[PDB]
Formats: C-alpha cells, sequence, structure tokens
C-alpha cells in the first residue's frame, strides 16, 4: 500500500498493451510500405491513430504517481519517459494555429518552383533537379542562379510563419519548466541521480564549444586547399586570402563537401577500389550481399539472423505492378520479428548499405529484453554511430582481399592511401563547422540572445566567423535563409548530427584496440576478434537503462565525448596537408567579400 | 491465426503466490491501492486476465507452444499402470525355469 508498488502493477500491463498495439501499428505501417495502394492508407492511418490514443489516455493516467516519492530507478525512467506532456498543454486555438502552421511549413517547402527569368514555363522543383543542377554543373552563374532564386522566392515564405513558430514553441517549452525551446531539445543527453555519472543539460553547450576548438587546426589546412584547388575551376572569382562563396561548395547549402571530389583530388591517375566489376562478373545476386554480411556479423560473436528476416523481408525490388517507396531502413516491428527493406542492386555502395542496416538489425536484436519505453539507443545519437563503424570497417582493401571481390595481392601504395582518406574528410570532417554553427544560431534564436530584427545579420556573421563561407549577394531582413533547409523548416532536432560523429570514431579506435591492431587507424577491421564483439555486446544490450555516459564507458574508457580519435584517425592526410600549403595563406579573412569592388 | 488469437489467457495479477499443483479460475478485479472499487475497471482496479496476441509473423520465442506434463506416484497400490514387456514363449517339454 505505498505509492511505489503501485507503479510497477501498472506499468506491466502497460507493457503488454502497448507492446500489443504497436505491433499492430508497425505492421500496418509496414504493410503499406511495401506496397502502395489506396485501401492500404486508410489501414495504416486507423492503426496509427488508435495506437496514438492510447498513448495519450496512458499519459493522462500516469500523472497520478509523483515522481518524488519513487525510489527504484528503471521505473523512474519509464515513469518520466511516460509523464512528459510534451505538447498539447496550450490551449486549443493555439494548438491548432502550431499543428496549421507546420504543416504549411512542410508543404512549402516540398513543392516550391522557381523558373528562368528569360522563359517563365520551365520551372522544377527541389528535389528533380535543383540540387541535380547544383551538383553537376560547372557553370558560375548558373549555380548562383539556383542559389539565389531557391532563397529569393521559397525563403521568403518561411519568415512570417517562422517568427510564429518561435513564439508557440517557446510558449510550450515554457509551460514545461524548460525556459525555452533549446533546453527542452537539449533535454535529451540530460542525466539526473547517478552519483557518479550525472549531466546537466547545460554542460552540452560548453562540451561542444570546447571540443570544436580542437578541429580547427585540421578544418583550416582542408579549407585552405580546397581553395587553393577551386582557384583552378573558376579563376578570377576567388581570392587566395578570402572565403569561399557559399555557391561553389557542392549543393544548395554546403552541408556536404563530397561533390567536389572531382576538382581536388589529389592523385588523379589512380581509381581508388570500386569492386563492382567482380561482383557482376561473378554473377552475384541480391541475396549472396546478405549472406555474407551476415557471415561478417557472425564472425565478430553476435547471433545468428532470427530465420524470420530471410522469409518476410523483402530484398529485391518487386517488379511488375508493386510500386513501393525503398529508402533503405531496418524494422522493429516488436515481439520477436526484424525485416529489411531496401532495393537492392549488384554495386559497392548497397553492398555497404547492406552492412549499415545489418548493424542497426543487430543493435535492435541485442536489447530486445528490455521494458518497451526503453527499447531504443542511449541517447540520438548511438544508433547511426554503431551502424556506421560496421561499414567503416567492411570498406578496408585487407578485408576485400579475404573475401574474393579483390586480387589477393594488389599491390596497395601510399597514394590510393591518400585519395580515400580525402575522400573521407570532404564529408566527416567537412559538415562538422556548419552543424555547430546551425545549431548555435537555433539555440540563440531560441533563447532570445538575438532580436528578431537581427536574424539574417547575425547569421551571415556567424558564418564568415565559424564555417568560412560568404554570401555572394547581400541578404537584407526580408529574406529567410535557415528555413530553407529541411531539418530547420520540419522541426527535427540537428545536434545528434555533431555527436554522432565522434562517437563513432571513438567507438572505432576503442575497438580496434582490442583487435590488437598495428598499424594506422584507416587501415584496421574488427572482424575474427571475438573480443571485440564481447566488448560491443556488454553495451549493446544496454537501451536507456543505464544513462548514456555509464554505457559509453563500458566500450571506451572515459565519461564525455572525445575529439583525440578522430585526429588519430585523419594523422596522415594531416601530415600530408600540412607538407601541401607552403605558399598559400593557411586561414581566411572576414573582409573581402565578391561584390565589394 | 492472422489478425490475432485472443481466445489463449493467462493470468498476470495475484495477491500470493501459488503453492505447488493449485488451478485458480477465479475472475475478480485485482485491487492495488487502497480505495474499494467494487468490481469496475479503472484506476489502481485491473482486471487479472489478458490474452495473448498470437500471429503467425512472429519470432521463435513468441509463438505459441503446446505443453503436457506428465507426473507419476505411487501411494500404496500393488498393481496399477504398468508399461508392457515381453511375452516369454512358452516351451514344453523342457524343464528349467
Ligand atoms: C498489395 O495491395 C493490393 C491492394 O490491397 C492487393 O490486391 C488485392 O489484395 C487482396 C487482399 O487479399 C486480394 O484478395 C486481391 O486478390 C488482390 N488483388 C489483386 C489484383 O492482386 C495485393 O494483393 C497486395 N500485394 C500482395 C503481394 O499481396
Ligand atoms: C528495482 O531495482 C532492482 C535493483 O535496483 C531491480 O532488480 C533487478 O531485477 C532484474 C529483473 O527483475 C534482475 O535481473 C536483476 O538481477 C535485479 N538486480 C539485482 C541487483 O538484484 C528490479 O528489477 C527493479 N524493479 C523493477 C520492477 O524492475
Ligand atoms: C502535465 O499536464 C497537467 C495538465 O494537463 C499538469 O497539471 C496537473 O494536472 C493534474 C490533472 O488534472 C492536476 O490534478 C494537477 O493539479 C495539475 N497541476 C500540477 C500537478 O501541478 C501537470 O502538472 C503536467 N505535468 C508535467 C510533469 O508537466
Ligand atoms: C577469418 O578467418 C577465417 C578462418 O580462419 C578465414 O577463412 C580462411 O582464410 C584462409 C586464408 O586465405 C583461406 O585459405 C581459407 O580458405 C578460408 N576459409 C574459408 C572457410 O573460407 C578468413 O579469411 C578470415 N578473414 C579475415 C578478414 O581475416
Ligand atoms: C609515398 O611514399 C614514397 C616512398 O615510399 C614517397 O617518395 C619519397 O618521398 C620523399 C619526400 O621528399 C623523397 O625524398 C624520396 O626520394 C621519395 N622516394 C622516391 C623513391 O622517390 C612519396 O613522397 C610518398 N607520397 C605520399 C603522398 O605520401
Ligand atoms: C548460423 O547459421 C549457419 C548456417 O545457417 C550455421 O552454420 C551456424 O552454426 C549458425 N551459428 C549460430 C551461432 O547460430
Amino acid at each position: 500500500s505505498t505509492i511505489e508498488e503501485q507503479a510497477k502493477t501498472f506499468l506491466d500491463k502497460f507493457n503488454h498493451e502497448a507492446e500489443d498495439l504497436f505491433y499492430q501499428s508497425s505492421l500496418a505501417s509496414w504493410n503499406y510500405n511495401t506496397n502502395i495502394t489506396e485501401e492500404n492508407v486508410q489501414n495504416m492511418n486507423n492503426a496509427g491513430d488508435k495506437w496514438s490514443a492510447f498513448l495519450k489516455e496512458q499519459s493522462t493516467l500516469a500523472q497520478m504517481y509523483p515522481l518524488q516519492e519513487i525510489q527504484n530507478l528503471t521505473v523512474k525512467l519509464q515513469l518520466q519517459a511516460l509523464q512528459q506532456n510534451g505538447s498539447s498543454v496550450l490551449s486549443e486555438d493555439k494548438s491548432k494555429r502550431l499543428n496549421t502552421i507546420l504543416n504549411t511549413m512542410s508543404t512549402i517547402y516540398s513543392t516550391g518552383k522557381v523558373c528562368n527569368p528569360d522563359n517563365p514555363q520551365e520551372c522544377l522543383l527541389l528535389e528533380p533537379g535543383l540540387n541535380e543542377i547544383m551538383a553537376n554543373s560547372l557553370d558560375y552563374n548558373e549555380r548562383l542562379w539556383a542559389w539565389e532564386s531557391w532563397r529569393s522566392e521559397v525563403g521568403k515564405q518561411l519568415r512570417p510563419l517562422y517568427e510564429e513558430y518561435v513564439v508557440l514553441k517557446n510558449e510550450m517549452a515554457r509551460a514545461n519548466h524548460y525556459e525555452d525551446y533549446g533546453d527542452y531539445w537539449r533535454g535529451d543527453y540530460e542525466v539526473n541521480g547517478v552519483d557518479g555519472y550525472d549531466y546537466s543539460r547545460g554542460q552540452l553547450i560548453e562540451d561542444v564549444e570546447h571540443t570544436f576548438e580542437e578541429i580547427k587546426p585540421l578544418y583550416e589546412h582542408l579549407h585552405a586547399y580546397v581553395r587553393a584547388k577551386l582557384m583552378n575551376a573558376y579563376p578570377s572569382y576567388i581570392s587566395p586570402i578570402g572565403c569561399l562563396p557559399a555557391h561553389l561548395l557542392g549543393d544548395m547549402w554546403g552541408r556536404f563537401w563530397t561533390n567536389l571530389y572531382s576538382l581536388t583530388v589529389p592523385f588523379g591517375q589512380k581509381p581508388n577500389i570500386d569492386v563492382t566489376d567482380a561482383m557482376v562478373d561473378q554473377a552475384w545476386d541480391a541475396q549472396r550481399i546478405f549472406k555474407e554480411a551476415e557471415k561478417f556479423f557472425v564472425s565478430v560473436g553476435l547471433p545468428n539472423m532470427t530465420q524470420g528476416f530471410w522469409e518476410n523481408s523483402m530484398l529485391t525490388d518487386p517488379g511488375n505492378v508493386q510500386k513501393a517507396v525503398c529508402h533503405p531502413t531496418a524494422w522493429d516491428l516488436g515481439k520477436g520479428d526484424f525485416r529489411i527493406l531496401m532495393c537492392t542492386k549488384v554495386t559497392m555502395d548497397d553492398f555497404l548499405t547492406a552492412h549499415h542496416e545489418m548493424g542497426h538489425i543487430q543493435y535492435d536484436m541485442a536489447y530486445a529484453a528490455q521494458p518497451f519505453l526503453l527499447r531504443n539507443g542511449a541517447n540520438e545519437g548511438f544508433h547511426e554511430a554503431v551502424g556506421e563503424i560496421m561499414s567503416l570497417s567492411a570498406a578496408t582493401p585487407k578485408h576485400l582481399k579475404s573475401i574474393g571481390l579483390l586480387s589477393p595481392d594488389f599491390q596497395e601504395d601510399n597514394e590510393t592511401e591518400i585519395n580515400f582518406l580525402l575522400k573521407q574528410a570532404l564529408t566527416i570532417v567537412g559538415t562538422l563547422p556548419f552543424t555547430y554553427m546551425l545549431e548555435k544560431w537555433r539555440w540563440m534564436v531560441f533563447k532570445g540572445e538575438i532580436p528578431k530584427d537581427q536574424w539574417m545579420k547575425k547569421w551571415w556573421e556567424m558564418k564568415r566567423e565559424i564555417v568560412g563561407v560568404v554570401e555572394p549577394v547581400p541578404h537584407d531582413e526580408t529574406y529567410c535563409d535557415p528555413a530553407s533547409l529541411f531539418h530547420v523548416s520540419n522541426d527535427y532536432s540537428f545536434i545528434r548530427y555533431y555527436t554522432r560523429t565522434l562517437y563513432q570514431f571513438q567507438f572505432q579506435e576503442a575497438l580496434c584496440q582490442a583487435a590488437k591492431h598495428e598499424g594506422p587507424l584507416h587501415k584496421c577491421d574488427i572482424s575474427n576478434s571475438t573480443e571485440a564483439g564481447q566488448k560491443l555486446f556488454n553495451m549493446l544490450r544496454l537501451g536507456k537503462s543505464e544513462p548514456w555516459t555509464l554505457a559509453l564507458e563500458n566500450v571506451v574508457g572515459a565519461k564525455n565525448m572525445n575529439v583525440r580519435p578522430l585526429l588519430n584517425y585523419f594523422e596522415p592526410l594531416f601530415t600530408w596537408l600540412k607538407d601541401q600549403n607552403k605558399n598559400s595563406f593557411v586561414g581566411w579573412s572576414t573582409d573581402w567579400s565578391p561584390y565589394a569592388d | 491465426k492472422p489478425s490475432g488469437n485472443y481466445n489463449y489467457l493467462y493470468r498476470l495479477f495475484r495477491k500470493s503466490k501459488l503453492k505447488p499443483f493449485e488451478r485458480d479460475i477465479s475472475t475478480e478485479i485485482y485491487q492495488a491501492g487502497n480505495k474499494p472499487c467494487n468490481g469496475v475497471a479503472g484506476s489502481n482496479c485491473y482486471s487479472p486476465l489478458q490474452s495473448y496476441g498470437f500471429r503467425p509473423t512472429y519470432g521463435v520465442g513468441h509463438q505459441p507452444y503446446r505443453v503436457v506434463v506428465l507426473s507419476f506416484e505411487l501411494l500404496h497400490a500393488p498393481a496399477t499402470v504398468c508399461g508392457p514387456k515381453k511375452s516369454t514363449n512358452l516351451v514344453k517339454n523342457k524343464c528349467v525355469n
């Protein structure tokens, strides 16, 4: 007859009913996702709304147990993850307005159009063609027109909606004792009551700003190299001591630089490893790839596939009429059912994406013993890191020369080493400054440090200060550039892409020390080494049961995220770069501009 | 069956643990708190009977298994149920045993 012994009694029934209803809803969602028809849409929406209403009723019922007297930590975690009102704490009118403006923002982002100044009946959407002109073209004026029009004709519609979404989210977060909407987002890395692993929401900003301070000595050199190379594709447009114009980076916003590799390849006379002709000329089918991936995963000591995975998963594209949107995902329908959905071909990128997906599948198979509310990653960034280190280790020449895709000798030279490391750097270390800057800007906006009459000015100031790119055309306070991004207009968090990049290399260097590696870090494999599988499974089976700063210690040996593994991974490229800029000027000045003339 | 088989129940709420070899068929509302509920579902008063959601697309570990438990016992009876042996053929014109 206590206020704790009722919590477990309620939690058992909730777990049972929730598992049942969630399996129903997820099965309906899969039935739609793999077979796009008309009745399947309503068959999925029905179960979806039923599960949502059930969760809402359980949430408004679980507010009878005060979190102040609960003593056990697992039941406390479950109740706290179930108790949060979230939205709907506002009045009804405000909630309707917020939902309407969110839907309007998503619709405006999805279906925007911009057409030529000399032929107004040939406009293209973003996805099929705009980020293709921005990715494949080599003409200055065309890229400039695209980058300017996509922000002038679609961005100008999002400002009077963002200026209200900010206020609505601020109120929704202040009604839950969070002081702003940014603290609500950082509330995922929050840890209380462990006596040795505490982590307050406010320390995340300090950790990010103190770990980003060690990457600049590498990003500056990479930037100087990219600039000294770009000054040969568009001469008389880049000055040797200025920033890079924000439209010559490779895509619409400059999030990834990977589309620049055709211009800045160090040794353009050595083709990097691409085992796609061997796979095709050795008659490899869509099932052999998954068999090889399962063999690799069972080599390290993780369990086999559940045998319910081979009969129901959709590995091949259904031909005649079964039109199905196949973006590769791994499903966790529950009750011991794991499925994979991807229209695979026989190439190398899908051969790596198979390992990436089986990473998520193994993760979801590991912690399937915890209660329902604790079936997730340790935080919002562990899942993709676990899924990524596998594909990172599954593309090394030592591994590919033992499966059979490569010749058994395949003489190696340091030139292909540099090629691969540089192609990796233009995607890994090329997005961290942009991510950190965008997150800092959104935090400073939500908190209230930037009055609404100084948004674009501070945004471009921070872009000139941190990332190192400058706008090609002045932008006044009528535009809205941040809202023209997908993650900003649909209300998605962005800080996870900065912690995943560090967790990935921390895990990699931690496991590569268990397999007793000898050479540099980027030539290691964790296959055929059983201790690595044990060290990884010691963290895989936890879920959200323990604070993430504990599951991070079980594999690495530290308490917080670090940045030394990344520089240890990129050391060779770092040296070769430091020996390449004897005549250039490493760094940038924030005064030059492509219109100040 | 597809779409669920809700005809196999299992009781998960009992005030006291079961003594060896006892069977209970009660369906009274298990009362967890301190307030009488007089036999209606709601808060802190739950119904103790729940049903498996058996479906064919399950993984080994949630599919329905059938169990048959045998028990053996000898209280005092001299000649009872016993297994069959081999009817030793009967020979003739030959003494032995
Ligand atoms: C994909 O969905 C469609 C629409 O529901 C299915 O088409 C019908 O499905 C019902 C359901 O059993 C069958 O009774 C009909 O015979 C189906 N019609 C046709 C023309 O096939 C379709 O079967 C689904 N795809 C698969 C592989 O089952
Ligand atoms: C309350 O906390 C205790 C320990 O803090 C939990 O006890 C664990 O229970 C699991 C499964 O019931 C066992 O596998 C562990 O061995 C137990 N730990 C210890 C140290 O004995 C208990 O589970 C918690 N309550 C609930 C409802 O989960
Ligand atoms: C969650 O929302 C409710 C309102 O929907 C908050 O207010 C409590 O609501 C209950 C239910 O009617 C009342 O009995 C309490 O008096 C209300 N005030 C309290 C508990 O201070 C509730 O506080 C919210 N909880 C959280 C954790 O945000
Ligand atoms: C992992 O270990 C296995 C077994 O030791 C290796 O498989 C053998 O590798 C040798 C080396 O050439 C071959 O001669 C054998 O034919 C292989 N056996 C089989 C059954 O294929 C495997 O190559 C190792 N993998 C790595 C990446 O080291
Ligand atoms: C790749 O390795 C070779 C040697 O294995 C390097 O070639 C030497 O580079 C030094 C640097 O000045 C010269 O002094 C030597 O004379 C070079 N050796 C020969 C045989 O010419 C080469 O520089 C390395 N390249 C990279 C990109 O790391
Ligand atoms: C996994 O499956 C393969 C073949 O299906 C079998 O040879 C192997 O022993 C299995 N391993 C485990 C751990 O189940």
